[PDB]
C-alpha cells in the first residue's frame, strides 16, 4: 500500500517532489494524507487529496508551500514542496484515510536540505587512558568525526568483534554529521590482543582503519 | 486550536493504561473523528483507532477509542511489552487536521537497569586539529529516559554539548552518546572534566583529568 523513497538531499531554495505508491487496495476509493515530522514542532498536517474526485485541502502554513496530486492510473501519490529552507528538512508520511481513519502509512521520506558537499570522515580511536576505571572489561571506540551525507559503517577487527558493539546516532555540528561506535572486550585481551575500528563512508568511497592503542 | 496529550506514562504487561485527548477548546465529539496513531523504532507509524473508536483493519482487540469527560481516549486492556511506543491523537477540524504533542507509553517488560558510562577524553590525533571532543557512551539503560549534565574543573557546562535522543538496543535497554566540543586550548585550560548521567533518580558520572 504506502511506498515513499526514504530520503531526498535538497539544496536550499531547490524544490522537492516526492511520491507515495499504493498498493492492496482501490487508490481510487480513500483520501491520502500528508504529514510532516520535526522535534521541535511533532506531526504536523499539511494536507490532504482525494484521488477520486481530485479535490484537494491544505493546512494554512503549507498551501502556499506544497502541492499535492494523485495519479489514478499509476495508483500513485505525490507531493511537491517549494523554495525549501532548512526548517522544512523534516520526516514527511503520507497516510491512507477511510470513514475517518488514517489507516496506513507509509515509512516516511527523510528530506534534508542543506548545502554541504560530499565530506569524509576524520576517524579517531577512543581509549579509556585519562582516569578511567580499571576493572574487568575494557571499552573502547572511534569517533567518525565530520562526513557528509550520512551514513557510515563501523566494524570492529573486520568483523571479528560482533559481541558488545554499539553504533550511536549521528549528530550534526554544523552541517557535518559525527557519530562514535563501541565495543566492549575482556581487559586481558586489550591491549594485549589488537582491537581495531574499521570505517567506511561509501558516499565518498573513504575507508579508514584505525587501531586502539593505550593513550 | 492546539490539541493536548500526556507526555509520558508508564505501566507494566497485562495492566490497563489510559491516554487522553484535550483540544484546548475542548468538547471533543465524534465531530472530530479523533484519531490514534502508533509511533515506533525507525520511524514507523501504525494508524491504531480512528472515528473516535473505530479500530484501524489489523490492530489488537487491545486497543480501544472513547471520550472520556471532554476528551478522547485510547485504552489499552492487558498492555504488552510491544505497546511500548509513542502514542499521537488526532482531531479534526472540517476543513483540517491536527496532531498532539504525543505521549511516550513504558511498558515495564523487563527489570529497570541502570546506564553503563564510559568517558572518552579527545585523540591525541584529534587535538593535533585544535579541536577536542570528549565522548560520553550510555548503554543499557531502561527505562529509555536520561539526562546528562557535563562537568569542567567541577562546575556544569553547558555550551558546545550534544546529547543523541536515546536509541533503543537490540536487548531492548536504551542507548546514548553525549559530545562535549572544545578547542585544543579550551581542552588545556581545564583538568577535570566529568559526564554526569541521572536516571531514575539515581547519578552515576564518569570523570578523567588532562
Ligand atoms: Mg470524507
Amino acid at each position: 500500500q504506502l511506498q515513499q523513497p526514504g530520503a531526498e538531499l535538497v539544496k536550499p531554495g531547490a524544490s522537492v517532489k516526492m511520491s507515495c505508491k499504493a498498493s492492496g487496495y482501490t487508490f481510487t476509493s480513500y483520501n491520502m494524507h500528508w504529514v510532516k515530522q520535526t522535534p521541535g514542532q511533532g506531526l504536523e498536517w499539511i494536507g490532504v487529496i482525494y484521488p477520486g474526485n481530485g479535490d484537494t485541502s491544505y493546512s494554512q502554513k503549507f498551501k502556499g508551500k506544497a502541492t499535492l496530486t494523485a495519479d489514478k492510473s499509476s495508483s500513485t501519490a505525490y507531493m511537491q514542496l517549494s523554495s525549501l529552507t532548512s526548517e522544512d528538512s523534516a520526516v514527511y508520511y503520507c497516510s491512507r484515510g477511510g470513514a475517518g481513519i488514517m489507516a496506513y502509512w507509509g515509512q516516511g521520506t527523510s528530506v534534508t536540505v542543506s548545502s554541504a558537499k560530499t565530506t569524509p570522515p576524520s576517524v579517531y580511536p577512543l581509549a579509556p587512558g585519562s582516569a578511567a576505571q580499571t576493572n574487568s572489561m575494557v571499552t573502547l571506540g572511534c569517533l567518525v568525526k565530520g562526513y557528509f551525507p550520512e551514513p557510515v559503517t563501523v566494524t570492529w577487527n573486520s568483523g571479528s568483534l560482533s559481541s558488545g558493539v554499539h553504533t550511536f546516532p549521528a549528530v550534526l555540528q554544523s552541517d557535518l554529521y559525527t557519530l562514535s561506535s563501541s565495543v566492549t572486550v575482556p581487559s586481558s585481551t586489550w591491549p594485549s590482543e589488537t582491537v581495531t575500528c574499521n570505517v567506511a563512508h561509501p558516499a565518498s568511497s573513504t575507508k579508514v582503519d584505525k587501531k586502539i592503542v593505550p593513550r | 486550536a492546539v490539541v493536548t496529550q500526556e507526555s509520558a506514562l508508564t505501566t507494566s504487561p497485562g495492566e490497563t493504561v489510559t491516554l487522553t485527548c484535550r483540544s484546548s477548546t475542548g468538547a471533543v465529539t465524534t465531530s472530530n473523528y479523533a484519531n490514534w496513531v502508533q509511533e515506533k523504532p525507525d520511524h514507523l507509524f501504525t494508524g491504531l483507532i480512528g472515528g473516535t473508536n473505530n479500530r484501524a483493519p489489523g490492530v489488537p482487540a487491545r486497543f480501544s477509542g472513547s471520550l472520556i469527560g471532554d476528551k478522547a481516549a485510547l485504552t489499552i486492556t492487558g498492555a504488552q511489552t510491544e505497546d511500548e511506543a509513542i502514542y499521537f491523537c488526532a482531531l479534526w477540524y472540517s476543513n483540517h487536521l491536527v496532531f498532539g504533542g504525543g505521549t511516550k507509553l513504558t511498558v515495564l517488560g523487563q527489570p529497570k537497569s541502570s546506564p553503563s558510562v564510559t568517558l572518552f577524553p579527545p585523540s591525541s590525533e584529534e587535538l593535533e586539529t585544535n579541536k577536542a571532543t570528549l565522548v560520553c557512551t550510555i548503554t543499557d539503560f531502561y527505562p529509555g529516559v536520561v539526562t546528562v549534565d557535563w562537568k569542567v574543573d567541577g562546575t556544569p557546562v553547558t555550551q558546545g554539548m550534544e546529547t543523541t535522543q536515546p536509541s533503543k538496543q537490540s536487548n531492548n535497554k536504551y542507548m546514548a552518546s553525549s559530545y562535549l566540543t572544545l578547542t585544543a586550548r579550551a581542552w588545556e585550560r581545564h583538568s577535570s572534566y566529568s559526564c554526569q548521567v541521572t536516571h531514575e533518580g539515581h547519578t552515576v558520572e564518569k570523570s578523567l583529568s588532562r
